[PDB]
């Protein structure tokens, strides 16, 4: 009962982050279509300027965040494809630690809502610069 | 395809009493036929990426001379 | 025994042909019945196992030989056995190219 | 599966006539000439689609 | 996992409950089979001298 | 000192599969339980003869 | 390099975790007395017994690993010490042009 | 073979044994009885001489 | 006596194994912040172009 | 799973063979106790004759 229920939960963490996966997505590909329109219309120009600046490192942040999202949906369905007799389950030297690396739930994902806030931020007021350019 | 059919030629040095098939030999047979149809499939579709890009580099060819 | 004292004896075997399979009916068990548990709790473990195979390689599992030659079976490969049609585009200067004309 | 009824059911014999004969040979002989048959079958129908 | 993905989940409170529980039930188990190897030694200090009373 | 060897050799032989070894302990429980074996035979000659 | 040190460390964490239920194993096996209970009549194991390794074997399979394990940390300094001097490379080729 | 075959001809071999033991067991219980009926049928005739 | 020596020996080839290990885990754990170090500089280096 | 099958039926056999080894040292020590009773119950024969 004890492990099928740790299933259930490790389940239910690869569906929370599978979607924050495909959300950024969404939004890391918005990004593109916006650098470009703002570039086919940049083709007042030092503004332009600049904030293509603060939109390409809004999309590198974005980026690497997703990245990070890649290999944690990777390490969690392999988890939960391992199962009885395979040859990796061992005895581990030190199960029970606590590393470096210690956050929790609240500040992680409002980490990740705020720079998915950011990232629609500059969306917007590049918006405002579109109509005012245009 | 290398690990799981010298794993199939790795099991089948056994004994007489032994000497089965289990579900084991069906499993294996299935997994080195669908690995082996993985590898044609993305040979082709690589093949159709190079000639893509072939079209590509003609079409740059001619629009960096006009 | 090998000696001078020596009988021909038949025996018959366990499970096949003198146990049944169980039942709340047939709860507990008689001590004077051939229940064979090596061979139950085996057979137990094996259908449990077994009941995952689809049919083919069911029937691959049994004595006589009702199995289809050809491995990959019929309702499980999404690709058709020895068809002879693929699409393969030529590649000219000009109109569209595209991939996947077998599924559109 | 005419050639593998014929193999269990010459199996299961009774004990002073469970004898290693000619039939039994013919049987072996059948069942390789048949896999091979229809293995050669296969790769032929596979020329003949390329 | 790297930096910002140590989230500290769920299932690490689970994993530390089951591991927790489990040293425990080993060890009931160990107890029980010592338990019951005792009992076969007494039965047969006992066997013993019946068999020689007869 | 015969169920001490024996379930000595038991616990030593449910052992994992590199540390499973041609051990001296091996060698030394061999002999013992050989030498039990002998003794026990001439303890039960001379109950035979008392 | 990542990928590749982590395998290693699961190999002879592999080759650690036979260590704890073995020396259990002898451990129990030292406790036991002829006064104490729990001592039984197996005859199987005087007869038939199966071998894998001896002492020595046994000590070059662990040092095999050990050997492998610390070339394969090694080869990670030299890859960071490599990893340095491109860096600094970088920035200086980049801010020479620059300026 | 197939696995239902393979274990069915271990487990013949396992009832093979268990059937030897049987007969074995019955024997030795049997010369006990011959043993003492024996020994009785001796001391009578001696006891009657 | 042989169960003891056995003993000895085998807790001490545990406790070496112990000590590979844990370094191996630090100098990954330190390889990882040079990778860092790099994205960063790809990031920085995106931009002047 | 095929592994694990394996070693449940080494389990089997091995339980047959301790079983089958405590049945056949008994079954000797009987017939060494019928040959001694048979050479004392040959000597009363030479006193009766």
């Amino acid at each position: 009962w004890d492990e099928h229920d740790n299933r259930t939960r490790l389940a239910e963490r690869i569906d929370t982050v599978s979607r924050w996966k495909e959300m950024l997505d969404k939004c890391l590909t918005d990004l593109d279509a916006e650098i470009d329109a703002l570039a086919q219309m940049k083709e007042k120009i030092s503004q332009a300027f600049e904030k293509l600046f603060l939109l390409q490192e809004a999309r590198q942040r974005l980026n690497s965040d997703h990245r990070g999202k890649m290999e944690t949906l990777d390490i969690d369905r392999g988890c939960l494809s391992l199962n009885l007799t395979s040859p990796n389950i061992s005895l581990k030297i030190n199960p029970t630690r606590v590393p470096n690396g210690s956050t929790s739930l609240q500040q992680w994902d409002d980490l990740s809502r705020f720079n998915k806030d950011h990232g629609e931020a500059e969306m917007k007021k590049a918006i405002e610069l579109r109509e005012a350019i245009a | 395809l290398k690990v799981a059919q010298t794993r199939l030629d790795e099991r089948t040095r056994r004994p007489n009493i032994e000497l089965c098939r289990d579900m084991a030999q069906l499993r294996l047979v299935n997994e080195v036929y669908e690995v082996d149809d993985t590898i044609q499939t993305l040979q082709q579709r690589l093949r159709d990426a190079e000639d893509t890009l072939q079209s590509l580099a003609h079409t740059k060819a001619t629009l960096e001379h006009d | 025994p090998m000696g001078r004292d020596a009988a021909g004896q038949l025996w018959y075997t366990g499970l096949t042909n003198s146990d049944s399979r169980e039942a709340w009916y047939t709860l507990p068990r008689a001590p004077d019945s051939p229940y064979r548990e090596a061979y139950a709790r085996w057979h137990g473990c094996y259908g449990h196992r077994e009941r995952s195979l689809p049919s083919a390689y069911t029937q691959r599992l049994r004595e006589t030989a009702w199995y289809d030659p050809i491995i990959p079976a019929q309702y499980t490969d999404p690709s058709t056995r020895w068809g002879s049609v693929l699409w393969k585009d030529r590649p000219i200067r000009g109109k569209e190219f595209a991939i996947n004309r077998h599924r559109f | 599966s005419i050639v593998t009824d014929n193999l269990q059911c010459r199996e299961r014999r009774q004990h002073p006539d469970l004898v290693r004969d000619c039939v039994e040979i013919e049987l072996l002989k059948e069942a390789e000439l048949i896999r091979n048959i229809q293995e050669l079958l296969k790769r032929t129908i596979k020329q003949a689609v390329s | 996992r790297p930096n910002v993905e140590l989230c500290r989940d769920q299932a690490q409170y689970g994993l530390t409950d089951e591991v927790h529980q489990l040293e425990a039930t080993i060890a009931a188990l160990k107890q029980k089979l010592a338990q019951a190897q005792d009992a076969l030694d007494a039965l047969y200090k006992h066997l013993a001298r019946l068999q020689a009373d007869i | 000192p015969l169920k001490v060897a024996q379930t000595r050799l038991y616990q030593r032989s449910h052992r994992p599969n590199v540390e499973l070894c041609r051990d001296a302990a091996q060698f030394r429980l061999a002999s013992e339980v050989e030498e039990l074996n002998l003794s026990l035979a001439a303890l039960k000659e001379k109950l035979l003869e008392a | 390099q990542i990928r590749l040190n982590w395998e290693h460390k699961e190999t002879c964490e592999m080759d650690w975790s036979d260590k704890v239920e073995a020396y259990n194993i002898d451990e129990a096996c030292c406790r036991y007395n002829n006064q104490s209970t729990d001592v039984q009549f197996y005859p199987h194991s005087a007869k038939f017994e199966e071998s894998a390794s001896t002492p020595e074997t046994w000590a070059k399979f662990t040092q095999e690993h050990l050997y492998r394990a610390e070339r394969e940390r090694l080869a990670s300094v030299n890859l960071r010490n490599l990893i340095d001097c491109i860096l600094q490379d970088t920035s200086e080729d980049l801010r020479l042009q620059c300026d | 073979s197939v696995p239902e075959s393979w274990a069915k001809f271990t487990d013949d071999n396992i009832l093979r044994s268990q059937s030897e033991r049987a007969a074995s067991a019955k024997l030795r219980d049997d010369i006990q009885n011959v043993l003492v009926v024996t020994a009785n049928e001796m001391w009578n005739q001696f006891n009657k001489v | 006596r042989k169960v003891g020596e056995r003993l000895q020996d085998m807790h001490g080839w545990k406790s070496e194994l112990q000590r590979q290990v844990e370094e191996l885990v630090s100098e990954t754990e330190l390889l990882l912040a040079q990778k860092q170090r790099l994205e960063r500089a790809l990031d920085a280096t995106a931009g002047p172009f | 799973e095929r592994v694990n099958d394996i070693g449940f039926w080494k389990s089997e056999i091995i339980h047959e063979l301790d079983a089958m080894i405590g049945e056949t040292n008994e079954l000797t020590d009987i017939k060494k106790r019928l040959e001694r009773a048979l050479m004392e119950t040959e000597a009363p024969l030479q006193v009766a004759r």
